[PDB]
């Protein structure tokens, strides 16, 4: 029941890092597992990585595995990528998408990664 | 026999026999001996436990009996000494140690003196030896 | 083996427990509590 | 006792300790001896008081032989005498509010 | 007359565990059918004292 | 106070229990009390040995 | 992480017919894979859930099927409105390494 909404557009020098993040509203954020996807110009649906939000624990693609952190705030109900190193590689539209998890609060946690629920997508670039 | 108490080393008698009894009862099956008058592994596994078990016992038991030289009782169950019984370790008289405690009673009455006689021992024991010594000259 | 699943169920069972014992049972324990 | 003063609605951590680290378990109850927290095995346990939808416990200080009771939310009515129970010792700290 | 006092359970992924303190995760449950049958043989109870 | 992560696989597996039976090593052995009212901490009158 | 091959993209396909779509997979999937459709300046949106499971507000002209590393995909009376790019998602992952395809795109052929 989860809208997610994206930040701003950003271009930045290679070598400096991109904190990207999404506002997940209109029910409990502790109830979505969150994903992002990159959208790199000519490509698929590149997956990054997923935060699970009970354990708060986070698991990313091999070759970003020293670039990416994904974590979350759970007061602002705010999910955060933080892309470091950036190459124009990375030129990509980055975006949040997730999914619900029946009942995680109380502990029936599903751990689906059909995503359900997409951001609009926030362009990342590099100069 | 070495099966009374129900365990190897339990070779003077039953738990739960006064000690003054538990010596007659040994004394008499003495006599007695002296006259002379279903395959499956676990077999194999318990087979080895139980010698293990008793292998043990005996090397303890051989151990002691040399051990026990250190105080002048080398190769024996029933010992004598000449440290005199000091009193206070126990009010006590012979016969009414012997005739209603059993050994564990027995046991927990001294303990807070034992670490002293077996001190007392030894001592006895390297003074017996030091004199017989200076006797053969 | 005749569940479904939610969403916006699978977790879902049940015990069963025979009421008379179960009241014998508390019954005996009881006594044993009012004696202490 | 050891006095720790409170304002209405703060939040006060009081506690316990030990010498060995970890596997420990301890109870607080207060002057009129109701169990408000406990440990049983790794878990967290109320006992029927006033205090159980404010009280709480740092549970991953318990292997460190330190046994928190946090009250969130104080009021004057939870002024009293908390009694700790580790192991074998007690030890007393007063609450005000 | 129903004779059959019923529980209402439910499986859980994530659990406190016995052996420590911490959580864990397990794999969601099996589709087909899931039974135990038990022997209730003790009680663990505790007592709710006090002076009132 | 950090936290440790542990990611691994969860196959699922039968799991019943088996009883089993502590056994006492050379040298030692067990006591039982077979008192039927025995309350776990009182003296036990009626003791019997077992591996 | 395991790669998800598709048909050749622009499957010309005229509106009104059936169109047939799929994906291999490298390893076997316990029906674990999913569908998306994605538009320019759209969130690539999920269609299929699992093997067959039609997402929600999902009609059911799109559906498919499939087991081991073998799935098909089929749109029904195909509308103006399916022409996207169809892209294929792996989850039997754990730890977590999730993939995706290239996906193929429908087109009408002129
Ligand atoms: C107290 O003691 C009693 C007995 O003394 C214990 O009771 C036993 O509990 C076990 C637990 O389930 C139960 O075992 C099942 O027996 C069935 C009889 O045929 C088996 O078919 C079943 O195996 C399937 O389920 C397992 C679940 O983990 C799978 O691991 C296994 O591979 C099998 O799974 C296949 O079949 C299922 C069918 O729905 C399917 O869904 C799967 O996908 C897969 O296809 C178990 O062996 C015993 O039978 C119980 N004993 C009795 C007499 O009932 C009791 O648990 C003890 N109490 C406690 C608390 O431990
Ligand atoms: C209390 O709960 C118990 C469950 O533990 C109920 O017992 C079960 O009652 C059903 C009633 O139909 C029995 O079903 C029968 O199964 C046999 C199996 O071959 C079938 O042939 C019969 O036609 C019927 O389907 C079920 O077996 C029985 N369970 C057991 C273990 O016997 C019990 O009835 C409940 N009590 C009341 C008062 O309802
Ligand atoms: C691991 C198994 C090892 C084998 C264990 C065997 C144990 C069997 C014990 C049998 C005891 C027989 O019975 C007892 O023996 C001792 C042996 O000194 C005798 O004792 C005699 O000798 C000792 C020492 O010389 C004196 O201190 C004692 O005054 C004298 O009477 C007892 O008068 C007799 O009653
Ligand atoms: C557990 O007990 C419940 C009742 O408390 C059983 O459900 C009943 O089963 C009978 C059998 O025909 C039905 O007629 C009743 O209508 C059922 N009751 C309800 C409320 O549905 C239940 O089946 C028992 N569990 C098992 C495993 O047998
Ligand atoms: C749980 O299941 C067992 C059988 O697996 C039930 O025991 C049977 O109950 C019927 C009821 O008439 C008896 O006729 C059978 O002889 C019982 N079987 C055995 C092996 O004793 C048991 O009652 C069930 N539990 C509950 C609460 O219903
Ligand atoms: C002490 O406990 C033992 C063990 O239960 C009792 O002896 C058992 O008595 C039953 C009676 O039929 C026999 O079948 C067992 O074989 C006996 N076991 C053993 C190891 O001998 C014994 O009677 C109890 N003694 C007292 C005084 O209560
Ligand atoms: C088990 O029973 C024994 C008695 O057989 C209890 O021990 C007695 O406790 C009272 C309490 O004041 C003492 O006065 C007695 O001297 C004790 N008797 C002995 C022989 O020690 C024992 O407390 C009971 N244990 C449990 C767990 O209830
Ligand atoms: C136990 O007491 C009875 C009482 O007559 C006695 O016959 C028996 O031999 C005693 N057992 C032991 C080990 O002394
Ligand atoms: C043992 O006897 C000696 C003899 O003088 C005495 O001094 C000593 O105190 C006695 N032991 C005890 C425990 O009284
Ligand atoms: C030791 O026994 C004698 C015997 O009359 C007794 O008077 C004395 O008080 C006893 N000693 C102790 C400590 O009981
Ligand atoms: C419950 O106790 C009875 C008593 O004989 C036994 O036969 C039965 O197998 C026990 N059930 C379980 C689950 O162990």
């Amino acid at each position: 029941q989860v809208q997610l909404l994206e930040s701003g557009a950003e271009v930045k020098k290679p070598g400096s890092s991109v904190k990207v993040s999404c506002k997940a509203s209109g029910d409990t954020f502790i109830r979505y597992s969150f994903t992002w996807v990159r959208q790199a110009p000519g490509q698929g649906l590149e997956w990054m990585g997923r935060i699970i939000t009970i354990l708060d624990v986070a698991h990313y693609a091999p070759h970003l595995q020293g670039r990416v952190t994904i974590t979350a705030d759970k007061s602002t109900s705010t999910v955060y990528l933080e892309l470091r190193n950036l190459r124009s590689d990375d030129t990509a539209v980055y975006f949040c998408a997730g999914v619900y998890e029946g009942e995680a609060d109380e502990g029936e946690y599903d751990n689906n990664g059909f995503l359900k629920h997409w951001g609009q997508g926030t362009l990342v670039t590099v100069t | 026999a070495v099966g009374l108490g129900a365990f190897i080393l339990g070779f003077l008698g039953a738990a739960g026999s006064t000690m003054g009894a538990a010596s007659m009862a040994l004394t008499v099956q003495a006599r007695l001996l002296l006259s002379g008058i279903q395959h499956m592994l676990q077999l194999t596994v318990w087979g080895i436990k139980q010698l293990q078990a008793r292998v043990l016992a005996v090397e303890r038991y051989l151990r002691d009996q040399q051990l026990l030289g250190i105080w002048g009782c080398s190769g024996k169950i029933i010992c004598c000494t000449n440290v005199p019984w000091n009193d206070s370790w126990s009010n006590k008289t012979i016969n009414e140690i012997w005739d209603n405690m059993t050994w564990m009673q027995w046991e927990k009455e001294i303990d807070n003196y034992t670490q002293h006689i077996y001190t007392l021992l030894e001592v006895s024991q390297i003074q017996q030896e030091k004199n017989e010594q200076e006797l053969l000259e | 083996n005749n569940n479904t699943r939610k969403s916006i169920n699978i977790r879902q069972a049940h015990c069963n427990i025979s009421k008379a014992r179960w009241n014998e049972t508390l019954g005996q324990i009881v006594a044993k509590l009012e004696e202490q | 006792k050891k006095v720790v003063l409170g304002k209405k609605g703060d939040t006060v951590e009081l506690t316990c300790t030990a010498s060995q680290k970890k596997s420990i378990q301890f109870h607080w109850k207060n002057s009129n001896q109701i169990k408000i927290l406990g440990n049983q095995g790794s878990f967290l346990t109320k006992g029927p008081s006033k205090l159980n939808d404010r009280a709480d416990s740092r549970r991953s200080l318990w292997d460190q032989g330190n046994f928190p009771l946090i009250i969130k939310n104080l009021k004057i009515e939870d002024s009293d005498t908390y009694i700790c129970e580790v192991e074998d010792q007690k030890e007393e700290v007063q609450l005000l509010v | 007359g129903e004779q059959n006092i019923t529980l209402q359970c439910r499986i859980k992924q994530i659990i406190n565990m016995w052996q420590g303190v911490g959580k864990a995760m397990y794999a969601p449950p099996i589709r087909g059918q899931i039974r135990c049958s038990s022997n209730i043989t003790g009680l663990l109870l505790t007592r709710d004292g006090g002076r009132d | 106070c950090n936290t440790s992560v542990i990611t691994q696989a969860c196959p699922k597996v039968s799991f019943e229990p088996i009883p089993i039976h502590y056994c006492a090593p050379a040298g030692f052995a067990i006591l039982k009390c077979n008192s039927k009212t025995f309350n776990g901490s009182g003296p036990c009158t009626n003791v019997s040995t077992v591996q | 992480e395991l790669e998800l091959t598709q048909s050749p993209a622009t499957l010309s396909v005229s509106p009104g017919e059936r169109a047939t779509l799929s994906c291999r997979a490298s390893e076997s999937v316990s029906s674990d894979l999913a569908w998306y459709q994605q538009k320019p300046g759209q969130a690539p949106r999920l269609l299929i859930y699992g093997a067959s499971t039609r997402a929600t507000g999902v009609p059911a002209r799109f559906s498919g099927s499939g087991s081991g590393a073998e799935f098909t995909l089929t749109i029904s009376s195909l509308q103006s409105e399916d022409f996207a790019v169809y892209y294929c998602q792996q989850y039997n992952n754990w730890p977590p390494r999730y993939t995706f395809g290239q996906g193929t795109r429908l087109e009408i052929k002129r």
